[PDB]
RNA sequence: GCCGGGUGAUUAGCCAGGCUUAAAUUUAUUGUCCGGUUUAG
């Protein structure tokens, strides 16, 4: 999220290098007509479109029942099998927690997301804090994110690392600025509360792609909006 | 909570003249009133009802402590993984504590599966106890149940 | 006695020294530096007058505080090459990092460790040390002091502080055939036994709480690697045969530069820029210049070396 | 496209229409020789109707330029795919979900062996409980 | 204020009502939030990014100024 | 088998055209004006 003097380093075709090249070019030229026709923008567009979004791996430490565990997820389909009490839902909530910060930074930067509830920390005596970390790979671009919370009553601090998500979300906002109908990734979560979402105001006249970005979960009024959209 | 309070009072005893103590509490409330009005009158009537209940003192074979044990063992029959269930009083409130393995859990930390069974069985037993206060074993009444 | 030596060395009178003692924790400058890629970094650096008095204190304290031999950072006659020589003949490698290592060092820990070494110091000396080697960020009411990096006295202090942790981990790793080394706030383990490096993250976590409270492990920078993928330790690549290397990309980086130089297509500053890289590569390999002369000839290389 | 996508998961139905009632609009299905209202549907058909309709709406809204919006990328999380579905429908839900949206990453948790009969070994993770070093812990094992 | 038009002169009075709300809130309690500019009041034109309101209060020889602004969703820069 | 890694030699040379070799699912190269290391005036 900086202009920088474009340090040469060595030749590469990374998406980040194209992002920096465009930022450096923008700081000099003022006419938007020339900017919209620059070859750097075309290269950035092509690289962004070719990349396929998919999560790579995840690890959990001292969160709910799970003590220490690391999973690697496929790129098309993955299924978890177990009986009751084996933390099948816990993994899903961990992924939702991680994805919420990415959702938040797209609408507007430096906006907080979802934290860890105080009762979700492990109940063992020797535990001190809980941490969740994850990695997102865009073909050849790798980002990582850590979320953590300290147990109540302790007097030692911990922080979150949000540089990767902020940097990745800045690219999406920049490309959205110069493209009329740029696409955005899809994120959704169908919890167990959907059973009565379908089981169970001022008229809307304006729709937009950011309407689906208000929340990451599906519940209640979303069903009503579907009828009004149809 | 009420069942546990009655069981604790019966088991610990030391109530002495419980009916007289409740009547004295009612008299103190009336004196304070002489020295919101409808609520105070209702509370005084509740104190009189408590005095009448203590004066009665059925102390039947199916006492409060026996019903409490039967209810807890009834729920524990359906959940073999757990060990014991207790009602812990702290911060001027009551909370349910369950022990699984070596970790104690609150009510809200259980999974959906044990939540369903705990709710359904507890609601089954509550109505049987309330509807049949005369039988020695209250889990023998008649009825019809529809489950989907 | 330390106040007397400083006063005599710099010829400070009582009033000026007293004023400097009070104002010292605020004589710092904060600035940003560019990042390799996108972003920025924040650095705090003291003034000229405080720097050359911090160096004197470090010189006085260096021959009295023991430092473990496994720490290969800010040490005399030690560098990256010595660090990488330990893991050059092992199959599996694991790397871990800390989280905000420098700003978690506080005078309470430093003085607690200083009392354990048996060195007795007066109250005046303790007051002088506390108000000279630490930085006070935020408002004057913060009453918090952190070490911070960018000052000449920080790197030496950190090594002394982590002595107990270094000693405790060294003899635990020796008993299980694991090679361990530390550089600043980076820790590396390597071994040949399969399915043995999955147990150390819990061990280090338990050791950190016991030996140095406050510190914590960054869980998003843990790396496992073997002979089937890329392997490097603090910037030097290890070939599967077991030899140090700079990398194929850098070798072709330099070869083209010299070839273009032979045609007279290089600028003035590029020659100076490349000469340092050649010297560093020759230091790592030891035979880079021979391979260059066997291709372009000794006359051109000697002219390039003496150019400028 | 939206109507046919919904009809793909409910083969027993013929067509869906949006009758404009004098007071208000209403949607009319047709099962067999009978005309049904959405309020009169069973619980199972309601769950599929809401899930597929919501996914189609989100994909269409987020991908305006694409000729076929269903190809958009993303990630979808689903819990307990086997709610209110008889075993006959349990064996074909996964392949239909994957075929309709081919570029979307799916994370699914299941509870019954009927689904496990139609999943490749590559995409199966099994949770287990193992006491190691005197401390109980959870492990994941590939088939 | 005199004149007929479609933008509506009440909008001007509404702008003043927003600014004075902040002054009242801080008097009640320190750093109490006031009234924000909600999303849909911004202009719908293509070449707009944000909306701003500037005001100044004078007390004899004491001058203060306040600026309140809000940017559209998905903007590159926040205000 | 396959894919991904290591690189001496190769070319008006950071692209490419060849020969070798390595493997549990398992690296995607970093911070200067301070500190110590290399080379020079
Ligand atoms: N703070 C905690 N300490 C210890 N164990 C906890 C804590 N919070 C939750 N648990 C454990 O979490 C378990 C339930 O986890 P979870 O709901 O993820 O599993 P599940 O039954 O597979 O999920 P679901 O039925 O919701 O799909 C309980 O058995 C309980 O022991």
């Amino acid at each position: 999220m900086w202009s920088h003097p474009q340090f040469e380093k060595i030749n590469k075709m990374n998406l980040e290098t194209c992002y920096v090249d465009f930022l450096e070019l923008e700081s000099h030229v003022i006419n938007e007509d020339y900017l919209k026709e620059s070859v750097e923008l075309q290269k950035l567009i092509s690289t962004l479109n070719e990349s396929k979004f998919h999560l790579n791996k995840i690890g959990i430490h001292d969160f709910k029942r799970i003590r220490e565990l690391q999973i690697s997820l496929e790129d098309d389909l993955t299924v978890f099998v177990g009986d009751n009490g084996f933390g099948k839902s816990t993994i899903l909530d961990a992924i939702a927690i991680v994805l919420s910060w990415l959702r938040s930074n797209i609408e507007k930067e430096s906006k907080p997301g979802t934290y860890i509830k105080s009762h979700e920390v492990n109940n063992s005596v020797d535990v001190e804090y809980a941490s969740i970390d994850a990695n997102i790979k865009l073909k050849d671009f790798n980002t990582s994110i850590l979320i953590t919370k300290a147990k109540e009553g302790a007097y030692y601090s911990r922080n979150n690392e949000l540089l990767g998500v902020k940097k990745l979300a800045s690219i999406y906002r920049l490309v959205n600025k110069y493209v009329d109908n740029a696409s955005l990734p899809l994120m959704a979560y169908y919890s167990i509360a959907r059973s009565y979402i379908g089981g169970g105001a001022k008229t809307k006249t304006v729709w937009s792609k950011f309407d689906v970005y208000d929340e990451i979960e599906f519940d209640r009024n979303d069903f009503t909006d579907f009828f009004q959209w149809l | 909570v009420f069942l546990h309070n009655r069981a604790s009072q019966e088991k610990l005893s030391e109530s002495q003249t419980t009916i007289n103590a409740l009547f004295s509490d009612i008299q103190s409330l009336k004196a304070t009133l002489t020295q919101v009005i409808k609520g105070l009158e209702l509370s005084l009537k509740e104190k009189l009802n408590y005095m009448k209940s203590l004066q009665s003192g059925e102390h039947k074979f199916n006492n409060a402590v026996s019903l409490y044990d039967s209810v807890i063992n009834t729920i524990l029959k359906f959940l073999p993984e757990f060990q014991w269930i207790k009602l812990v009083y702290g911060d001027d409130d009551y909370k349910i504590i369950l022990k699984k393995g070596e970790v104690e859990l609150d009510i809200q930390q259980l999974s959906q599966g044990e939540k369903t069974i705990f709710t359904l069985v507890g609601d089954l037993a509550r109505r049987l106890i309330l509807l049949n206060p005369n039988l020695s074993n209250p889990l023998l009444g008649y009825g019809i149940v529809l489950i989907d | 006695q330390l106040t007397s030596k400083i006063i005599s060395k710099f010829n400070y009178n009582r009033l000026a020294f007293q004023l400097l003692l009070n104002e010292a924790p605020k004589k710092y400058k904060v600035y940003y530096i560019p990042k390799r890629g996108a972003g920025f970094r924040v650095i705090a650096q003291p003034t000229k007058e405080l720097k050359n008095v911090q160096r004197f204190i470090v010189s006085l304290l260096q021959p009295k505080l023991p430092v473990h031999h496994k720490a290969m950072a800010y040490e005399y006659k030690k560098s990256i090459k010595d660090n990488a020589l330990l893991h050059k003949d092992n199959n599996y490698i694991l790397k871990m990092d800390f989280q905000n290592f420098f700003n978690k060092i506080k005078p309470d820990i430093f003085f607690s460790k200083l009392e354990n070494t048996g060195l007795k110091l007066d109250s005046f000396d303790e007051n002088t040390l506390r108000n000279l080697l630490f930085w006070r960020p935020g408002k004057k009411r913060s009453t918090t002091l952190i070490l911070s990096v960018g000052a000449p006295s920080s790197p030496f202090i950190s090594n002394f502080v982590m002595y107990d942790f270094d000693k405790s981990l060294d003899d635990w790793c020796r008993n299980n055939g694991i090679t361990y080394s530390r550089y600043a706030d980076d820790i590396t383990f390597s071994t040949n036994i399969k399915d043995i490096l999955c147990r150390v993250p819990k061990v280090v976590k338990k050791m950190l709480s016991l030996h140095v409270p406050g510190l914590s492990i960054n869980e998003s920078k843990t790396i496992f690697t073997s002979m089937a993928h890329n392997r490097h330790v603090t910037g030097v690549t290890l070939t599967p045969q077991g030899n140090l290397s700079i990398g194929r990309d850098r070798k072709r980086m330099l070869f083209a530069k010299i070839h273009k130089y032979s045609l007279g297509l290089l600028s003035s500053e590029e020659i100076n820029k490349t000469k340092g890289m050649i010297a560093f590569a020759n230091y790592l390999e030891g035979d880079f210049l021979l391979r260059l002369q066997k291709k372009y000839g000794c006359e051109l290389i000697t002219k390039f070396l003496m150019e400028g | 496209s939206v109507i046919n996508t919904i009809l793909k998961f409910l083969p027993e139905f013929q067509w869906i229409k949006l009758v404009y009632g004098d007071d208000d609009y209403k949607i009319i299905l047709k099962k067999g020789e009978v005309e049904l209202d959405i309020q009169q549907l069973s619980q199972g058909e309601k769950t599929i109707f809401t899930l597929v309709g919501d996914l189609a709406r989100r994909l269409i809204l987020l991908n305006p330029n694409l000729s076929n919006p269903l190809l958009g990328y993303g990630i979808v999380l689903i819990d307990e795919i086997d709610l209110h579905l008889h075993p006959q429908w349990q064996q074909t839900i996964i392949e239909r979900l994957t075929s309709t949206f081919p570029n979307v990453q799916f994370v699914i948790t299941t509870h019954s062996p009927q689904v496990l009969s139609t999943v490749s070994s590559r995409s199966v993770r099994i949770l287990q409980e193992v006491e190691v070093d005197g401390v109980n812990d959870l492990i994941v094992s590939h088939p």
